[PDB]
């Protein structure tokens, strides 16, 4: 029964979640995401 | 005295007004 408890609790640590949304709401931050702006924007592009 | 039709509606080609607008977006 011990042996089954710390097999569970040692996946249930593998099994952690809130490492990846620390790591998504870093990122998210890093990056600055916005819409602030231009209502459209007109921009110059060499088409083929 | 018969009247002709006066100027036609222009086409204003799309760059035109593309690069106007460009110029009109960097200086404003």
């Amino acid at each position: 029964g011990q042996k089954l408890k710390q097999d569970g609790d040692s996946f249930r640590m593998k099994l952690n979640t809130q490492e990846i949304f620390d790591d998504w709401a870093r990122k998210v931050q890093q990056r600055n995401l916005g819409v602030s702006g231009r209502i459209f924007t007109i921009e110059s592009t060499r088409v083929r | 005295r018969k009247l002709v039709h006066d100027k036609e509606l222009a086409a204003e080609d799309e760059q035109v007004f593309l690069m106007k607008q460009q110029s009109l977006l960097a200086k404003q």
